[PDB]
Formats: C-alpha cells, structure tokens, sequence
C-alpha cells in the first residue's frame, strides 16, 4: 500500500540507537508484552490494542523516560517520532488503522445538519428510521 | 584477592552459529577459566552451559535453537580460579534475532546469451531444524546488495541491488572476466550482513 | 448473538411514538442521511460511521430536540435510551463495534508497567523490539 | 370562497397495495373532485397521478412499486371545482415499508398422525415484480401468531407462536373440528399485521 517494509525498519533502527542504554538497566527477565497481546492483536481489538499500545509508548512510556534519563531524551525523542509517523502512514492505508479514521460521510451529513438550523433537528430526527435501516445493514455484514 | 569478573560478555551470532564471546579478566592465570551460563527471556532461570572453558568463546546454538522462535536471550560469563570466583558479567543486551548477522551459503555463476545469470544458495546450517529455512523465518522481503568486478580491471565495482535469490546482469561482451560478491538483508529488519565470499567467473 | 433481531425493533418503537411530530414539521424533502453513510457503513470505517452517527444523534440531533420542541422531551429521551441501550449490547458482541471496545491486553501490561515505578520505564523500553515484531504481526494480517 | 382543503390524507398500505385515502371536505358538492399527487422522497418533484376523482381513495401501488427499495414517498391530496381549488393536504408521515400492514395469503390444514399440519401461501400480490417476493424484502424474522379454536366449542382460543411457513399443532384426539388463524411479523421491525380469514379443518 504505502510503504510497509521500510517503515518497519526506520523505527527499529531508532531503537538500535537505543536498545543498549535500556536493555543495561533491565533486570528482572520477565515479558511483560504477554504473548495475549499478541492475541488481541489477532483479535478484533486488534485495532484498538495496536492503538492503545502506541498510545501507551508516546504518552506514558517514553515520556516518562526521556526525562526519566535525560542522556536518552535527543533518542527516545528520535524513535518515538519514527513512531508518530508510522502511526499515519498507518491510519491512512485504512486497511490498518481504521480506528483511527474518521467518516467523511458522517461529516457531510454532520456538516448540512450544521447548516440547517433549527430545522436541522426535524429532518435528523425524521429519517432516524433510515438510519435504522442502516444500521441493520450493517449487522448483516457478519 | 576475589577473581575479576570478565570486562564483557557478547554475543557473534549468524544464522544458527550463536557463538558467545568475552574478553579475559586482567592478569589471567594459566590455571583461570571462564563458566558459561544461559537464560531464555521469560524465565528468571539461568542454566549453566559449561563449568569451565578455557576459551575466549563458547557455541552456544544448540542451546539457543528457539531464537528465531523466542524472544530473545541473556548469557553471562564468570571467571573461576580454585575455591574463588569472579562475579557474573551478563550481556548488555538480550540475544534476538536482531543481533544474527545475515550471510549467505553460496553464489553460482552461469555465463549465457551476452548476460549473466546468477541464484544464490541462502545458508543451509547442520544444527538447523526442517521447519527453519531461511526462507521460513525470513519468509518475506529478501534483498541483496551485488558487487561486481571485472577484469582484467583495475579494483573498482559496479553496485546493483535485487529482490530474489536468482538475478542477471547485462553484460556488454567487451571483458575477459567478472567477479561478483552479495550481501543479504532484510527490508523489514535492520541486520547487518556479511560480503560473501568472492565469486568469479571467466567470461572467456 | 446477543438479542440482535428484538433490539432492532424496541427501536423502531420508541420511534414510532414520535415518527409523527417530526415528520409534520419535515418540509424539505431530500435525503440528509445520503447512501454515502451507508456506503461508509459497508467498509472498514464502518464502525467508525455507526458510532460517529449514535454520537451524532445522542450529543447533537436528540439532545439540540428535546428542548427544542418541549412536548417531545420525554418521547425523544426515550428513544435515546433503547439507543443508549443498543450500543452496549452491540460493544459487547465485539464481532459489531470493536471500535468502542478495548483491550484487557493493554490493561493487564498497562497495569504491569503501573506498578514497576522508575523500573517500568527500562523493561518497556526494552521490550520494545518485540512490541515492533508484534505490530509486523499484526499487519500480515492483512 | 376559496375551496376547503382536505382535512386529513394518508396510506392503508398491504405488500403491493399502497391506497392512498382522504377525507372530505366539508359541504362537498356533487361537482367537487379531487387530486393526488405523489412524491418520492428524495426528489423535489410532486408528480399529478390523478387530475381529478370523484372517490376518497386511489390505489397508487403502480407508482410506488419502488416502496421497499426507496426511502418512502410523500403523497398529498387536493380538492377541486370549477377553477378554484383547495390548498394541498399532505400526508402528515413518510411512506415507507413501515406503514405496510402484514397479511398472508392462506393456510391450507392437513389432518395427519394425530397432530395437524399447516402451511402458510404468504402473498403473491399480481402487481408485484418477481424480483420482489415476501421473501425477499423480509428474508429474516419471519414470525406468525397462531390463534386455534375448537368445535363443537366456546368462542375461545389457544395461542402459539412460529418461526417459518409450515407449523404443526399438537393434537389431543377429542375433537369434532378445529379452526386456524395467523398473523404475521417481522421481530425486526413494527409493523402490524391482521388476523388471516379464519381456515377451518375438520377432525372428523
């Protein structure tokens, strides 16, 4: 689609850089990314894991590191970029990270709703049986 | 008067040959050597390998099969001497696939039309279990670096790069000899890899 | 799976009972909810669509009505409620809305990484080279 | 001076069989007619089906045989006399599957073993494409509601409940005569249904 095999490699060479400084600290030998993580990724959370787990890398993880051992914040930095960019290479070849994405047609329609003042709240609420009739469309595609 | 532990442990892997290595503690007696001592990350339990070498290396590959299979490694080396010993020197970093140094069995070369056509035997170890070929484990994105040289000629090279383990080069007919040499990788992973061997062939 | 055909038309109910004042008011007769939402909700953004839209319609259309025409307050809630109510039980049979669901994985490691203070830090750092040959994993998926 | 518009406009709809009906205006004399005029929603475009009629219903089922594929339609009536006319009644709702109330074509009753058989024709509407059987708009939920009464006996009824075409009733023997009535749903959806014409069978 857009660039898969590189991608991967540009973030593990960020880590290269890196690997030593934080594998040195690391002492008790226990995985702590379970294998059943790896289950919910071969799972339909797969997309909510992958996300939830990026979200953990750059908001709780690195944060709490680049400044945890300063020496390390110019390349924790570095990598956890390499990261934000895979991330949307990512959410765009929708395929991926769908989960991510946003509906245009529900902005469209969010869009004229907007643009209908008053009167917007009558149509919306008068196809609402429409909508019903969508939203079990989307059930039969299971 | 307590044994100096080995400065550092470390490992030189290639596919399937995870030979460890450290370097001696100062002042090594005749009568020193050094314990070898595994652990499978997952597993806070460290296996003794050997009681005593006296070497600078160790093979460890039986030992560490499931590498391409695991999540990585920890060895460490101890320095022993009589009753004393010197304190664990573990590796500074865990032992994964990573770290395999990508080579390559072999290339042959055929000298056709006005081309040349060339596949390249990737690695077949002995302590090699059926289910991991190289083409297994690395099932996808199998590039390679090629170095061509000619002669006679002067010791210059011409740099191409394929996708598949069988390629070609236009040949342009005016030389009495080309030399070729590969160096694998892999798109997805950053390994580094190893020049093979020099692989000539006369054109005449 | 859960009550699919039965939550469906405790729906349509409550709509039923208000079907009428709106689409008295309804004057122009276009399509607001364009097949282009069904359309989002035959792909991957799909669940994105479905819950952009129950969104839409507890946060904007109902709560903007409610009020709007007092009369229809308790009517419209009501509706808004089989809604409320049909969202769960659809988030629950994951095979519908992954996308509001979310991982106990990322919890059970996120927990783990909690309670590791200073430590935790260095281990997930350290990991991270398996965190990469996770997300490869996840896209062969494909 | 200016014709009465009708009080009130609005669909007696049945699987292909979509009347629309209105109500008088009031002192309606014996020259006053009205109009229809329909209007798939979705389309700015009210289209004149009738120029004038001399009725309070017309059967508008050939230009909205696209019901159960569209989003309903908008119909609105309007009373004319010589050349004034009375302002446009519109339907107060949209015309859309919703409102179609759900009949059965029969059910025929076999008395075997010592337990009744019976199938249910749903409807076969002649104008009604092929493209479009009961089955097909409503290929899921397919549910009936069974009343049996027995005779000689009370006005009084046993109630079940079904989920395809073809149920069985269990049969205690001790009866002259049994009759049978259903009436059809769809789980999914609220529409009503109406009690079929009463299909008796007798035991004896």
């Amino acid at each position: 689609c857009d660039n898969f095999p590189q991608m991967l490699r540009d973030l593990r060479d960020a880590f290269s850089r890196v690997k030593t400084f934080f594998q040195t600290k690391d002492e008790v030998d226990n995985l702590l990314l379970k294998e059943s993580l790896l289950e919910d990724f071969k799972g339909y959370l797969g997309c909510q894991a992958l996300s939830e787990m990026i979200q953990f890398y750059l908001e709780e993880v690195m944060p709490q590191a680049e400044n945890q051992d300063p020496e390390a914040k110019d390349h924790v930095n570095s990598l956890g970029e390499n990261l934000k960019t895979l991330r949307l290479r990512l959410r765009r070849c929708h395929r991926f990270l769908p989960c991510e994405n946003k509906s245009k047609a529900v902005e469209q329609i969010k869009n004229a709703f907007n643009k209908l003042q008053e009167k917007g709240i009558y149509k919306a609420m008068s196809e609402f049986d429409i909508f019903i009739n969508y939203i079990e469309a989307y059930m039969t595609i299971k | 008067t307590e044994l100096p532990s080995p400065p550092s442990v470390w490992f030189e892997a290639e596919f399937f040959h995870h030979i460890l290595h450290w370097t001696p503690i100062p002042q090594q007696s005749e009568s020193t050597c050094y314990e070898v001592a595994l652990l499978r990350y997952g597993i806070e339990s460290w296996n003794s390998i050997s009681q005593c070498s006296q070497t600078l290396s160790y093979d460890l590959t039986a030992v560490t099969l499931d590498l391409y299979h695991s999540n990585g490694y920890r060895a460490r080396v101890r320095a022993v001497d009589g009753s004393r010993h010197s304190q664990w020197t573990v590796t500074n970093t865990r032992f994964s696939v990573d770290e395999v140094t990508l080579t390559v069995g072999s290339v042959n070369l055929e000298i056709h039309n006005g081309f040349i056509l060339g596949k390249i035997q990737l690695p077949r170890p002995k302590m090699a279990p059926a289910q991991d070929t190289y083409e297994s484990i690395f099932s996808h994105f199998r590039e390679y670096e090629i170095a061509i040289r000619k002669v006679p000629g002067q010791f210059t090279f011409t740099h191409k790069k394929v996708k598949h383990e069988q390629f070609s080069l236009l040949t342009s007919g005016e030389v009495g000899e080309f030399c070729v040499q590969v160096k694998p990788s892999v798109a997805s992973r950053s390994n580094k890899g190893m020049w093979s061997k020099e692989e000539c062939i006369s054109l005449t």
